[PDB]
RNA sequence: GCCCACAGCCCCCGCCGCGCAGCCGAGGGCAAGGUCUGUGCCAGCAGCCGCGGUAAUUCCAGCUCGGCGAGCGUCGCGCGGCGCUGCUGCAGUUGAAACGCCCGUAGUUGGCCCCCCGCCGCCACGAGGAAACGGGAGCGCUCCAGGCAGGCCCGUUGGCCCCGCCGCGUGGGACCGCGCAGCGGGCGCGGCGCGCCGCCGCCGCAGCCCCGAGGAGAGCGGGCGGGGGCACCGGUACCGGCCGGGGACGGGUGAAACAGGAUGAUCCCGCCGAGACCGCCGGCCGCGCAGGCGCCUGCCAAGACCGCCUCUGUCAAUCAAGGGCGAAGGCCGGGGGCUAGAAGGCGAUCAGACACCACCGUAUUCCCGGCCGUAAACGGUGCCGCCCCGCGGCCGGCGCGCGCGUCCCGCCGGCCGCCCAGGGAAACCGGGAGGCUCCGGGCUCUGGGGGGAGUAUGGCCGCAAGGCUGAAACUUGAAGGCAUU
């Protein structure tokens, strides 16, 4: 179940067995690839990319196709976000709760939420330094948070 | 409850050492807080000089007058109430006899209608109160 | 400490009565020769040797380096 | 003679998808025509983020909760 | 509610005895 | 969360044959419970057993004949001496002449008696009866 | 005689030769009179249940009988009984007991996956080091507790096992965790042969990514909800005022009585002020981490769920300490003040009433900043995980199908009712309190007969009120649960 909710929601995306590119597929690796990476140049976040690859074209799956997934793609370009988009995502709510509360003392609720997406950020983050994917200097200051998103 | 894992081993000896205390049976064993108490002082039998003779009125619903001695130990100096076995024995008992004084058999709770009495006379000046009773032995 | 270093090394201590284990750890400390040069986590061969210091009689024979951030990770080797 | 192992698949569909035997894509591509043109653009059956039609610059899917709907003049021709 | 009225009966005396304490600190 | 998936596999085994159904189905496939399933086919507590591969844990399939009474895990997997592969029998087997203990050994995943011929001991996988 | 430092004891012989039982009980438990005396709730007995108050199966004695036996009874304690300490192997809905809730580190616990190597446990077998002891080979101390004996005898014997030795050796390496680096070749035996270490594209190497959990996190879209905050803001009612009206009561109640009426009350109608409060819709509706949550228009961040061929790749679970939240009442500074209303005052009642019912009324209720830290905070049921038998309702999301409609059928997440199995001491649970004496998924919390006592004292916390932790001495044979009559 969610780590901060009673919730036992199971909404996940079932990749295909048959990993293959599709029958109706006319397009090499590499041209995916440099589709990825305009993409990427643009900004997008990894995981749009690929739900723009699967509905604005249609490749359904990167690794059936280029053998690789999309994070992995940037990576060899070097066109890598340097935090891992995920933790990125909640350090960026969290920035966006904290200053909703800045204008209100009063929201009990608020402040709870932003106790469990800073732990989730906190965990996430442990994580990632042991990986070594992050520096073993990351720390996560609510301070610098804002300027961390740049 | 009941934790169990191969590296587990040190908070099931904790849990032991610590929910073992709650049992009345282990505290009174075990705490020691019991010796101190004890009149007896961790000793079968004591040896203490009749100070005082009194009735004690059996607990209802039974109902007669138990004859017992009020005696203090001579090893801590502590008051002790005894019950004087068998039948008319408190004629043997005379104050400042001197007695040896048993366990009621409880170990330390009120036997019987006697009420608040944990201690028996076994013996007057140097002869068993049975053999009294049963004119073994005289005076 | 000043040429020298407080060795962990862990260990499992096993009931009968619960046949399961307990993770012990002991402390050490072992001189460091400036010929070494170790981080903390770094694993470390003591050798034995005479009685150095009032708590040294063991001496680094060898280090092998271990990453800044890989978890404490009990490991009793 | 009901056997495991050997499923019957129109029966087999209602299960979801991660408690049928083997976790399957519920979602297909379809091949939807151009409002005018002969091209046929395919089109991911679950489209949350917007398509557009080839050639032509406006939208052709409109995100749905499931299935997307379709915008523009579509002829769904489902692959 | 005598365990509520007997809860009462505590707190009253443990105020008494806690101000006669202070009185001979 | 999910921790033995033995306990999960055996305790739908044991459901599914008391209530009779031909077929049972484990979500998570492992080399330890093919090899007690194994085991079970050895002494024939298991009509038939076959796994679906999902590219994932993989799922299995027990075709039960309607002979098994219960099967258990032990956690945790307490290591066994040769000498108390007795004892074990006595407490969580029914009679000494029936039914079958399985231990993992370094010769493999085996059954009480099998170990006890080879005078060694490991840790308890589980228990068929 | 034999034995002995010397006796003696044993044993051997002659000669005499004289067997000798207690202690606890007989109502049960517990084996053994429902005897015969005394006695009269006295005296006593009785571990416990109890017995005795005139027909004592229980005392005190004779009588018989029973147990055990040269011993038997009592007391204190250990162990066993007691699965009443529980690893095997306890219990926590109601018997004692799930922290009020969420986060949370230490701790403990972790899905699936690679055969074939290195470390760790791990199992086996060694070695090494004390015997006695305990087993255990053999041996008739006349038996036996014993002891190492013995007998023309394996070089007569006196074998052998047993220091978890938390080490060491060796093998297995299933299970169990962990292992970030390019490799191969050539100088190079780079100074008796390797290893270094450099340096050659040096051309040999598929050089180099398991997978995508009916784990978790991130995303996208689609709807959903009395979820939260902050402003704005309607509506009537209660209450107070005011103008006109019309004329004797009005309130209140179970009856009353007090306070209100010609200073015109009650009552009617307009009008204003003030503060609360969200009616009927409003629930086997929903949302929320619980506590809780319902006027209007906004405004601001959220949240679960579903849908998905989106991304990440074990990032997880449960949790000492630590942090936050927490109905009400209370408190402390500021407001505000209708109503209701602890205190307080009155008026009936009653023996009393000082309580219930009426009347008036302060703190409070309401707001803002703090504090408190508790509730029958309950669903009296911790959390994550799996299996789980059908039948109904309801809420959200999605899908299939057709006349087609907020239809039919599912799926997923909830909120519920009834139950077959199963379970339980039952009441009852059954989406578990099932899958459990055939007992072992993980992890935290608490309980261990009733009082004493949540007291004393010590600590901490609080402005206090108090909270949190927390006894013992001592007392007692019951307390409790659920059902039946």
């Amino acid at each position: 179940g969610r780590m901060h909710s009673k919730g036992k929601g199971i909404s996940r995306s079932a990749i295909p067995y048959t990993r293959a590119p599709a029958p109706w597929n006319k397009y090499t690796p590499e041209d995916v690839c440099e589709q990825i990476c305009k993409l990427a140049k643009k900004g997008t976040p990894p995981s749009r990319i690929g739900l723009i690859l699967r509905d604005q074209f249609a490749i359904g799956q990167v690794k059936n196709v280029t053998g690789s997934k999309i994070v992995r793609i940037l990576k060899a370009k070097g066109l890598a976000p340097e935090i891992p988009e995920d933790l990125y995502c909640m350090i960026k709510k969290a920035v966006a709760i904290r200053k909703h509360l800045e204008r209100s003392r009063r929201d009990k609720d608020s402040k709870f939420r932003l106790i469990l997406v800073e732990s989730r950020i906190h965990r996430l983050a442990r994580y990632y330094r042991q990986a070594r994917r992050l520096p073993p200097t990351f720390r996560y200051k609510s301070d610098q948070a804002a300027a961390l998103l740049a | 409850s009941k934790t169990s894992g191969l590296y587990t081993a040190r908070k099931l000896r904790t849990v032991r050492r610590v929910n073992r205390w709650a049992d009345k049976k282990y505290r009174k064993a075990h705490l020691g807080t019991w010796l101190k108490a004890n009149p007896l002082e961790g000793a079968c039998m004591a040896r203490g000089i009749v100070t005082q003779k009194i009735g004690i009125s059996a607990k209802q619903p039974n109902s007669a007058v138990r004859k017992a001695v009020r005696v203090q130990l001579t090893k801590n100096s502590k008051k002790i109430t005894a019950f004087v076995p068998r039948d008319g024995s408190i004629t043997y008992i005379d104050n400042n006899d001197e007695v040896l004084v048993a366990g009621f058999g409880r170990a330390g709770r009120a036997v019987g209608d006697i009420p608040g009495c944990r201690f028996k006379v076994i013996k007057v000046a140097g002869i068993g109160l049975l053999a009294l009773f049963l004119r073994k032995r005289e005076k | 400490m000043q040429r020298s270093i407080i060795v962990r090394r862990d260990y499992l201590h096993f009931v009968q009565k619960y046949k399961r284990y307990e993770r012990r750890h002991k402390h050490v400390a072992a001189h460091l020769s400036p010929c070494f040069r170790v981080k903390e986590g770094d694993i470390v061969t003591i050798g034995e040797c005479r009685p150095l210091s009032k708590t040294i009689r063991f001496n680094v024979i060898k280090v092998e380096p271990v990453s800044e951030a890989a978890k404490k990770r009990f490991s009793p080797f | 003679n009901v056997d495991l192992l050997y499923p019957d698949p129109v029966e087999e569909q209602r299960k979801h998808k991660l408690k049928r035997l083997v976790q399957g894509p519920n979602s297909y591509f379809l091949e939807i025509k151009c409002a005018g043109c002969q091209d046929i653009v395919v089109v991911y059956s679950h489209a949350n983020t917007p398509v557009f039609c080839p050639g032509c610059t406006s939208q052709i899917s409109i995100p749905t909760g499931g299935k997307c709907a379709f915008t523009s003049q579509v002829e769904r021709y489902r692959q | 509610m005598r365990a509520k009225w007997a809860k009462k009966r505590m707190r009253k005396l443990k105020r008494k005895r806690r101000h006669m304490k202070a009185r001979s600190k | 969360v999910r921790i033995n998936v033995l306990r999960d596999a055996l305790k739908s085994i044991c459901n599914a044959q008391r209530i009779g159904k031909k077929q049972v189905i484990v979500r998570p496939s492992s080399k330890v419970i093919i090899e007690f399933l194994q085991l079970m086919q050895k002494n024939g507590y298991i009509s038939d057993f076959a796994v679906v591969d999902n590219h994932r844990s993989n799922r299995i399939v027990v075709n039960l004949i309607g002979r098994l009474n219960k099967a258990g895990v032990i956690s945790p997997r307490f290591d066994i001496p040769a000498n108390d592969i007795e004892k074990w029998v006595v407490n969580l087997l029914p009679s000494r002449l029936f039914g079958h203990i399985i231990l993992t050994t370094s010769q493999g995943i085996m059954d009480h008696i099998e170990a006890q011929h080879r005078q060694i001991g490991g840790k308890v996988i589980g228990y068929f009866y």
